[PDB]
């Protein structure tokens, strides 16, 4: 895992390692992660134009490992070249089945609702990073608790919670959604920020803390 | 029910997949759809192969079950040892069954045990007793002079040694051997036939070589173990078990075995002029010995068979083989068996 | 039965009830989609539902 | 191997306590004793192996698993008990034994190496600690029964 | 075995009537066809698994097992009957040896 | 070779117009194969005086007539075993042989493996070998992904 | 070798105390201590700079002299031109980080502008350099693909790239570069059998070349082209091998001949019931395939033929013999064995 950062006006590479990891001594291993040539951070972009991929300048992003992965040579090699592909690899890639986004939001808790799609040319669509998470959460939430053919106790009882719209039912729905969302270890916490009623319609929203 | 190789399946699959649309036709190795369909076709290929293998195994098992002709299990190794006393004996002393024999050599730690008692006669000086190996497999086929001690008190015994090697220690019979045995069994249902008497006398597990010689008014049976020595207990057991296949109106006799001796001299021209030392010659002599000693009474020495056996070594190494003495096939008499005598091998 | 998910818009929207197939875990695999009545105008809930 | 009433009637409470050992009782109690005055002769016949007539028994093997098999197998079946269903050999696997076969030569370990000692005392000699580890533990591969390692 | 049963409930299980081209359904149909064809082969292997109906390679395997070798340009129907007869061979008696002339005529 | 001996059959096997719709080979000896093969050819290697494990893939190839029926494809199988044999030796002993193997050399072995696997599929004598080589086809791909990474680690 | 922060700072402190008697306080916060820490940090950075330079030198610096090129995963870049409806009347701004998205749906490639550009007051067209986001060969794009800009404007009409992106680059391992140079070093061999063989194989339509060496003459013959050699190829290859031949040694090039063998073998089978047309046909096919696949100048040893024919099945075959083959047949260096007529009798 890692933290994101950006190059500030005339910040030296020493300064970063000292502020995040405590000891200045660690900058030496820290430059290898960002694959930097000797002028590790340099102020001017027309100087970055010298050989753009091997430098960072003012306003560019940087990668900051956790201290356990700081010394790993494999983490060094991977962070050297992947650069922005970090986030995608770290939160996953899989096929996109949200083909009909307008449609699956008209029949949830019913089956047969999702479907493969095509993006690019001649290849099934795929989703990555944050949208990988939007897909899996939306599907998982709209799946009943014992309906996948292996590893059951997956999904929700949202199909079971339809009731007289009195507030106890609404807190019950809130708790089920929060349990649903907090099941995946990749998400830290969820909390409600609004629940709202319109006769026979529930509405509400939840904030989820995804790891960096 | 037939094989279909991966690429055949994969092609049929993609060909069907492309029907009804044209937003998929991009199957470079990087594509994920290709990877999935390669994995599915791999699994289907493996399924077909395992199905075919399991069908063969089922056929074999039904053949087992129908006629109750179970495959031979692991066969014990046994032979004979010589006991040597310090002096000629003073009383009718006795060895009980189940006395242990062990080889002092660290390379052959396998043990041996007796099955039937023996009494040594008074004033005797040596005795020959049979020992059976607890372990079963290749480890019982120890070389000559391996069993040194009896692993006991040995107060009146000086040393123990074996003059012949153990050859009866064998691994489990392969499919081919079982098929050969079963085809003789199928052809042996009619009694009063030589091919029937072959199975009749081969039914004992210990017997390996067996031949039957016929004449106008008498039948004779020649058989032996892998070592090539008939025993009285084996003859008795053969007589007891063979009653259900013996011809009614013709007498039968089970006896008769002789070791025919021949000296084999061959000339080998190794392709590599280097590395023509007597070490490789020792290996070649040991392979020739193993080949010749494996024959039985019903087999006969053939030049071409010997050539095949010795040329099992890669033809890049050995380029040419010739015999200086052997120029014609030797016909073994029915009672005798051909085997290696004293072999001499040289480069040129 | 004929009717499936898109038909379970058409029929229900026109005020006809029908039973829907849900493949597992829900006790009998079958649940009933709505309680709409045969009345034409769906705007009023006392008449409609 | 022990059952006893227990109770402090001052505190108005009583209990029964039972204690035992994990299959160490048979070996520890079975003492290979020594018989002093038995000739065991025969008229004008005798055994060619020495150490016969007397209760001497010799165990030979080129490894611990070979010796230990012979040691255990010598006495285990005859240790009979009143189990409605068998004896200790069904409940104790005492298999999958190994040791340094390559470095250990042939052995002539004697039965009576320890004067009237227990099989555990004779088991220790065969073990040759600390080069080999001996203990009793549950058989995970075959739940429901114990195993000698 | 039913690839359209026995699967993740959300993956749509019959094609979209709403537009012409549906890659999702094309994939599911291809895969269902492949594994149905596999199932049909695995059911069809019942006849091959018995001597009474084995044909082509499997009958040659049976005949090698029993030791009865296939004759050149021999059909399975006569080869099975030959095998059955040879397994139940009747020979040893003078009448049986004479009667065996039918196989040598 | 430095640490332990090897079976006699494997030493003897190693010293020595069809087209697929998906694959084509090129008969490159890998740099590591080039130097290990010389050692196999020379006598400076320990070897055992007995053989076991008759279920190995080597005996399977030997039993079939692939040598005389298709000596081209018999050759390719020796090449596959030569690369596959060498990359087993370096991890278990002699790490100095590293930085003499590249992902391109390991990659083309799959090309050659599948180019022979289709051919083997045309004659269902060789099923036992087919079954074996398919398992190794996924074995190598893992090594290709990790070989640049492992080399930097070591 | 490189020394760390601590050793330099300790040396500076010790030398200050040795030289300077004025200075005695070194608490964290002295202007003098942090003056020395700044000096030490810059020294350590220069040490790491030399370390990296040495690493590059040992890795590829010695080989760089000899003519081969190194690749460093440089992302693809190329000139791109933008057009407007009318000439401008203001200095329009073009920020760094501007994204030029692919117009084609099938191409997910994207590009970004590293440096800011300022349009002229009245220029109707301007060309700028744009670098791809993705490294590797995957960043290559055909001509006439980049025709959309994320930060669009009313004045902007369309975008196009006349020239194709050729600067796509992929980096290999040290072994693949080291192997390429070795391939050249080894190519600089001459006047040897191996070098002659490589130099012959350099030219196309050269395969299975065989070389025969003698103190007197050197003779090379091959069956490169569909099993036959043409006179024109002989002329061409004679001229090429002049650079490869030893000085003062004659060189000769000739064709390849073949010797068809006639054989009528006999095979005894233990189980005569197994015989059939298919079995003898398969035996004849195996024999003819074995006799076809013979190496150049390979003597036809009867012993190998016996081994080959018997290895079909040890149980099946009991005896073998050849009616019309007396002994092994010796062949010249230029001769190759071929199957002329083969017949197999079953006994």
């Amino acid at each position: 895992r890692f933290k994101k950062h950006v190059v500030q006006h005339e910040e030296t590479m020493q300064a970063i390692a000292q502020r995040y990891y405590g000891d200045v001594s660690y900058w030496i291993d820290l430059v290898e992660h960002n694959n930097l040539k000797y002028p590790y951070l340099v102020e001017t972009d027309e100087e970055k134009m010298k050989d753009p991929e091997r430098l960072a300048s003012t306003g560019d992003t940087l990668i900051i490992p956790i201290e356990s992965d700081l010394t790993d040579v494999s983490a060094k090699e991977i962070n050297s070249r992947d650069k922005d592909v970090l986030v995608e690899l770290a939160l996953g890639r899989d096929l996109n089945i949200t083909a009909d986004e307008k449609y699956f939001n008209e029949h949830g808790t019913s089956d047969n609702i999702l479907a493969f799609s095509t993006n690019g040319n001649g290849d099934l669509d795929t989703v990555k990073g944050i949208d990988n998470m939007k897909q899996q959460l939306q599907a998982r939430l709209l799946t009943p608790r014992g309906s996948l053919m292996l590893h059951p106790n997956y999904g929700s009882d949202l199909h079971n919670l339809f009731g007289l719209n009195i507030p106890e039912q609404a807190t019950l729905i809130e708790m089920e959604v929060l349990r649903t969302l907090t099941s995946d270890n990749r998400v830290k916490s969820a909390n409600l920020i609004d629940w709202k009623i319109q006769g026979n319609v529930y509405s509400g929203q939840f904030s989820v803390e995804i790891k960096s | 029910m037939k094989t279909r190789k991966l690429t055949n399946i994969l092609s049929k699959l993609i060909d069907k997949t492309m029907a009804g649309t044209s937003k998929i036709t991009d199957f470079t190795p990087g594509s994920a759809s290709r990877s999935l369909l390669e994995a599915v076709s791999l699994e289907i290929e493996q399924f077909y192969i395992l199905t075919k293998e399991n069908i063969d195994w089922g056929i074999q098992e039904g053949i087992i079950e129908a006629f109750d002709f179970q495959k031979r299990q692991s066969k014990r190794a046994y032979g004979d040892v010589t006991i040597q006393f310090y002096q000629p004996l003073d009383m009718r002393m006795y060895i009980p069954a189940g006395t242990t024999f062990t080889s002092t050599r660290q390379e052959y730690p396998q043990q041996f045990e007796t099955l039937v008692d023996y009494y040594a006669e008074p004033d005797s000086t040596e005795i020959v007793v049979e020992v059976y190996c607890k372990e079963t497999g290749v480890a019982g086929n120890v070389p000559e002079g391996t069993i040194n001690t009896i692993a006991s008190g040995s107060s009146l015994i000086r040393s123990v040694n074996n003059e012949y090697s153990f050859n009866t220690g064998t691994k489990e019979e392969s499919q081919e051997d079982f098929k050969r045995r079963f085809h003789s069994f199928v052809e042996s249902r009619g009694r009063a036939t030589n091919k029937s008497v072959r199975y009749g006398a081969l039914q004992i597990p210990d017997v390996e070589g067996v031949y039957v010689y016929e004449e106008t008014g008498h039948i004779t049976v020649f058989a032996h173990d892998r070592n090539g020595n008939l025993s009285d207990t084996l003859k008795e057991d053969i007589i007891d078990a063979l009653q259900d296949y013996r011809p009614s109106g013709i007498m039968l006799d089970v006896t008769g075995v002789e070791k025919e001796e021949v000296n084999v001299s061959a000339t080998v021209t190794i392709s590599n002029k280097s590395r023509i030392g007597d070490t490789l010659q020792k290996h070649i002599e040991s392979v020739i010995r193993s080949y010749l000693n494996n024959l039985k009474t019903s087999d006969d020495l053939i030049i071409t068979d010997l050539i095949q056996a010795i040329m099992n070594i890669d033809d890049v190494l050995i380029y040419d083989v010739s015999f200086d003495n052997l120029d014609e096939n030797i016909i073994v008499p029915p009672q005798g068996i051909i085997r290696a005598g004293e072999i001499k091998v040289e480069l040129k | 039965q004929i009717y499936e998910s898109i038909d379970l818009d058409e029929l229900n929207e026109n005020g006809i009830i029908s039973i829907e197939f849900v493949r597992n875990r829900t006790n009998t695999f079958f649940r009933i989609v709505d309680d709409v009545t045969t009345f034409n105008d769906k705007s009023d809930p006392v008449k409609a539902e | 191997s022990q059952v006893s009433k227990v109770g402090s009637y001052g505190n108005d409470q009583t209990q029964f306590r039972i204690t035992g050992q994990s299959f160490v009782k048979p070996f520890m109690k079975f003492g290979l004793g020594v018989i002093q005055e038995v000739q065991a002769v025969l008229p004008e016949v005798g055994w060619l192996i020495d150490g016969d007539g007397d209760n001497e028994v010799k165990f030979t093997g080129s490894s611990a698993h070979e010796v230990m098999t012979g040691i255990i197998r010598r006495f285990i079946p005859y240790m009979k008990y009143n189990y409605t269903e068998n004896t200790i050999d069904n409940y104790l696997d005492y298999d999958d034994l190994s040791s340094w076969d390559e470095f250990e030569k042939l052995t002539e370990v004697s039965a009576f190496t320890n004067f009237d000692g227990s099989l555990k005392q004779l088991m220790d000699m065969v073990t040759a600690r600390p080069f080999n580890e001996l203990f009793f533990k549950n058989s995970e591969k075959t739940p429901g029964k114990a195993q000698l390692v | 075995a039913n690839f359209l049963k026995n699967l993740h409930p959300l993956l749509r299980r019959d094609r979209n009537k709403k537009d012409n081209q549906d890659p999702n359904f094309a994939l599911i149909d291809a895969l269902n066809e492949e594994m149905n064809q596999v199932e049909k082969d695995a059911i069809e292997s019942k006849l091959q698994s018995s001597l009474k109906t084995s044909t082509s390679e499997y009958l040659d395997k049976f005949g090698d097992w029993f030791g009865v070798y296939r004759k050149t340009d021999e059909k399975d129907d006569v080869y099975r009957a030959r095998i059955i007869k040879y397994l139940l061979l009747k020979r040893g008696t003078n009448n049986a040896i004479i009667d065996a002339i039918k196989d040598y005529l | 070779n430095n640490f332990i001996p090897q079976p006699q059959g494997l030493l003897r096997f190693l010293n020595t117009s069809f087209v697929s719709k998906f694959y084509t080979p090129q008969l490159q000896l890998s740099e590591l194969a080039k130097k290990v093969l010389t050692n196999i050819k020379t006598d400076d290697i320990p070897v055992l005086e007995r053989e076991f494990n008759d279920n190995t893939i080597i005996h399977k190839a030997n039993d079939t007539l692939l040598k005389v029926q298709a000596p081209r494809m018999y050759m390719i199988l020796q090449s596959i075993v030569l690369e596959a044999y060498a990359i087993v030796n370096c991890f278990v002993e002699n790490p100095s042989s590293l930085k003499y193997l590249t992902e391109e050399d390991v990659s083309i072995t799959r090309e050659n493996l599948n180019y022979v696997a289709d051919y083997l599929g045309n004659y269902d004598d060789y099923n036992s070998v087919v079954l074996d080589l398919r398992d190794l086809d996924l074995c190598f791909s893992a090594i290709e992904l990790q070989l640049p990474l492992i080399k930097k680690e070591a």
